[PDB]
């Protein structure tokens, strides 16, 4: 009945652009961040938790870390359980790279 | 299609820092921080 | 010929008979891609392999 | 600063009235005038994206 069901609805495109500058920017850490603290009350226990369970992963697989960033694993362990693929420890791969390092800007 | 207002003026000092202040309490610091990425882009472009 | 107080040689940044502590260069006053953002100059490569601005620096070790 | 007035020049708009036409458009007269509408039709009037 109300006339706005597609009007408001459809997708806009020219977006897979603006769907990888998010990626290496850390766009998607710091939107998952944030939606895993919308339900906290206090931020701080939320940090405390975390950083306790950093440690434990760093204690029961010492030789594994150093590379993976424990702390993105747990954030990428804790946003994979409702979706959110969210590749394992936030890794960042260089699919075009026949040389050792980028210039980065 | 988002929930937003097309502007017909001039976007002045004053505007861009009402504009930041509506968008932020609409959609966050986490949308609000890419908004701030591509006006700073398009900004410099014109 | 020369009479007495005139130049015979110059300095150390002293083309001719005056000083000279600097280049000339050709500018333009435009916002390029906000790399020139607040005081922040953009120079060219010609500045660098036509030896524009290069200089020379001693450093004394002593022991 | 600079993006500032990136954004400024990109939302600033048209000429409004005096300062993009030279004359008034009241000024009777270029309707293609005869009795009937079978004239040349050009109307450049505006882009309609």
């Amino acid at each position: 009945k109300d006339v706005f069901m597609e009007a408001k609805l459809e997708r806009v495109p020219f977006l897979e652009e603006q769907m990888r500058k998010v990626n290496e920017g850390g766009g998607v850490m710091a939107g998952d961040i944030d939606r895993l603290m919308k339900s906290e009350d206090n931020r701080f226990a939320f940090v405390n938790e975390i950083a306790a369970e950093a440690t434990a992963y760093v204690n029961n697989n010492r030789d594994e870390y150093g590379h993976k960033k424990a702390i993105h694993h747990v954030l990428s362990n804790r946003m994979n359980d409702a979706g959110f693929a969210r590749p394992e420890a936030y890794l960042e791969t260089e699919p075009f790279s026949p040389g050792p390092t980028y210039l980065k800007e | 299609r988002a929930n937003l207002v097309f502007h017909n003026k001039a976007i002045d000092g004053t505007a861009m820092k009402r504009l930041i202040s509506r968008l932020i309490d609409h959609f966050g610091m986490a949308y609000t921080s890419h908004i701030l990425d591509q006006l700073k882009t398009l900004g410099f472009q014109q | 010929c020369v009479k007495k107080g005139q130049i015979l040689a110059d300095g150390a940044a002293t083309v001719g008979g005056e000083l000279a502590l600097g280049k000339n260069v050709l500018v333009a006053y435009m916002p390029w891609e906000g790399y020139n953002f607040e005081d922040a100059v953009l120079i060219s490569e010609r500045l660098v392999y036509e030896d524009i601005y290069t200089s020379f620096h001693i450093r004394k070790y002593e022991i | 600063q600079d993006m500032l007035i990136g954004l400024y020049i990109l939302t600033s708009g048209n000429r409004r009235g005096i300062c993009a036409n030279r004359y008034n458009p009241w000024n009777h007269k270029t309707y293609q005038n005869e009795r009937i509408d079978d004239t040349n039709y050009k109307s450049m009037k505006e882009p309609f994206f």
